């Protein structure tokens, strides 16, 4: 699946339970973990758009009760081509 | 800014909840070795 | 249109301007460049233009933000199961579905 | 900001800028 | 390839190549076609799986309710029957 | 299956949604799918009588609530051999 | 597809509910039904992350106030690799 | 036929009692016995649309007041094809 | 240049002085001329931004006077590369 | 890992989301999927002390809620070896 | 062409958003995506005057809502020769 | 090969260095990591057995509470997948 | 594993006992039975962490009632690399 | 010319918009850009003293507000020799 799921937060083990949470809760496939800088950490996923958006609302419910919490979350269905060079 | 929300320890999936377990409902006031009743994990 | 600061080169309608005096305060659908001040001040109003990315709150009070095919009471067909209360994992928002008997 | 000797206080050029600069 | 199918009605062909472009950048479906009903009737079919399908779906909707005359209906049908395609042109 | 169920909406998405009910609802084949014109599409479907009738009775509880709605649902046990070649 | 939806009930009828609900949903082979015992019948469809859970959400609002009505359903976006044999 | 008809109830006795009313109210073939555990108990019938709904109408008439009484009874218009490998 | 303008009008007489509008107050090139039907006509052009905004939305000026006047003004930036460009 | 893990719970569906829930807390094996009859089904799963425990626990803990919850669950650290046969 | 639009958001959510809506709006290539620091991401983008007007547009609009936002959005519209060392 | 994962932020390398150290004479936990986010946070990475990681990790957390800024989560995953492993640099 | 574990007793009994706890419920190898003096008598065991307390689960809950009783309980998670010596 | 011009910004949206203004308003050399860390992104060139003054000048009266503006202005016109390895 070509959807792209992703989620921020403040802080790696907010970071790592998001993403141990995109792993368990759909098969979607993980392409990278980015330091942000000052703290603000984002983890980038693909999949398809049913499984991006669960795995993305698992992730988020797992990891706001921990450490600093989600910052910034959301999902695009259709990343344009040009887009993931950049990524 | 936005909020640094002080807030401490989780012990997120800590394995200490006493149910059916059967080996576990030990620690109950008995054992008393290391720190799995020591200073408690306030999920 | 919602407000947002941008800087650098204008084009646009001017007082100093020739040939492109007609035109001025129609509708514009779909995309744009004019900007919103241009329109108030030879308007006198601005025509506020949707955004294309959504939001929505997850199960656990969490907001998130984008495409996020969920449930919206523009689309119909979508109604089935949104009512009650949702299974395990997360696939729709906390936000309740708005109405829609299928 | 001491004397202007060293470091030139407050010379604006347009609108209300320090630019003191170099 | 997906073969969940999206479906939209406008009053007028502008604001359904508007959804249609909604349709395409918002995920990557395929679009399958437009049909002038008549009358400024125009229906756009596209093509993808369910939660694509939905997302373009609701980006387009909410992108073309005041363009033009505006939805006429907005709806999604995850399964056509194989009795369907022949009302879908194949 | 000789019984002719016919459904008239206001658009193709109505329309396509009634076929749609009626293959899903009862053992009917599609025979028709005509743009009247100005909007008016209609389906004709074929099928056993009792079939036709909760099937068409499915598709008018579907299309109330769909675009601008029906127009015109109707049942015919009976179409002639004459009335062939208007179908 | 490698979602699964799950649907338990008591009951054989509301099962079928469940598995007609599924298979006009989306694009979900329901890949098996289940006699757990004491009435309990439980039906398992395979399908993407949106496919599943329109399936699901429809056999929910289907077989509720059949019968005795559902009494689980759950839906897994990523089942786990391992877990394959419950095949 | 291909339209299904389950008549669901609680022991065998109301179970072949509604399938008797099946077959002996309209032109229906049961095409299975099945006995759900702790006690429930259906039977799969097969035929016309309307002939399965005068037999399982007939059926639940029948099976109310007959022994422990009758659970839950339906008519599926179209079993699609992916439910009658796991009928 | 790719990107797509567009202009709806009510009869095709605004249409044609809209068209000539677009060719004559910027150098885009006419695409289509399309009948809607029932009396809506579209006609789409391509060009530049700069060149498709002073053209379309400075170009059904003398449209709302003229006949039955306009419908919609609609100006698309960058259509999606590989599907509708060919439409 | 001979530490063995096994869950109890009212309903298919709660076991297999629990051994979802243990394989994915947890990198361990799950060995059996039994119905003991009544709705009443059994997850088996083997690794070390450690593991199986916070499967097990995590599991318990999210598993209460789906369906008719947890029946029992208990590990065990050093099962006996005569005991393989019965599982 | 030259034309030089740029956007920066705090955290890498609101940027990769508003990265998407700059090349959905319009179709300008993307020329860089830089980590200030600190949280500060910065979106370079390449392309005519208008296009890139209304893609910085859209995707001004389309990131004040998510995260922290936008911080900072402005457009280039002539850049100077020797400034590309300096992106 | 320890699969557990043990690992823990906090504001400044010296409640880092506390965790660190209560790691090591805790469990049989082996530190795998050590990288500083920015703007202060830093996280430690450790591997063992559940129970192992689980008493290591503890003991870090209340080594850390009070030194310095402190920490601001503590967190254990038993069974991690192997797609997370190279976000973790293998 | 090195984790090593150990209990105390008022007596000889409660001791051997306690060990046969330790070996039964979970697998943990025993290393030394010590006779610190006047009645109290200690036994080591090393092992898993979660086989340690494992071991240790049966003894606490063993030795209780046992002639004069449970003396102490308490645990190593790892004794260091010279303590050896004086094991 | 040995005159140096810089200033430093909270956002890059400010220092590449003020780096364009030198390099358009007066005939100066950029030498430097810089990530501070923490939001501040300076700007440096270098110029003879009237050209670099005067950009610094037009530079800052036009930077305030653009983005989250500036963070200091002032020049230094000899800067010594020594100064330049840690330009």
């Amino acid at each position: 699946g070509i959807a792209l799921g992703m989620i921020e937060t403040r802080g790696l083990v907010p970071a790592i339970e998001a993403a141990d949470a995109m792993t368990k809760a759909a098969e979607v496939r993980l392409i990278g973990r980015e330091f942000v800088g000052g703290g603000y950490v984002t983890v980038l996923v693909r999949g398809e758009t049913g499984a991006v958006n669960a795995a993305v609302r698992a992730g988020a419910d797992a990891c706001e009760r921990v450490g600093d919490g989600l910052v910034a979350a959301h999902i695009i269905a259709r990343p344009h081509r040009e887009v993931e060079p950049a990524l | 800014y936005s909020a640094k929300n002080t807030e401490g320890v989780t012990g997120n999936r800590y394995e200490d909840s006493s149910k059916i377990t059967g080996p576990f409902d030990m620690a109950e006031d008995k054992v008393t070795g290391t720190e799995q009743f020591r200073f408690e994990p306030n999920k | 249109t919602s407000g947002n600061k941008v800087t650098g080169n204008e084009v646009g309608r001017s007082e100093k301007v020739t040939g492109d005096e007609p035109g001025t305060c129609k509708n514009l659908t779909g995309t744009e460049y004019i900007s919103a001040n241009q329109s108030k001040k030879y308007c006198g109003e601005v025509i506020k233009k949707p955004s294309k990315v959504m939001q929505s709150i997850t199960t656990d009070g969490l907001k998130v933000s984008g495409s996020l095919p969920g449930r919206s009471s523009l689309v119909t067909g979508d109604e089935s199961g949104s009512g009650k209360q949702l299974t395990g994992d997360q696939y729709l928002g906390s936000e309740p579905s708005p109405k829609g008997k299928s | 900001i001491a004397d202007a000797s060293w470091k030139v206080g407050k010379s604006e050029t347009d609108s209300g800028q320090t630019v003191t600069g170099t």
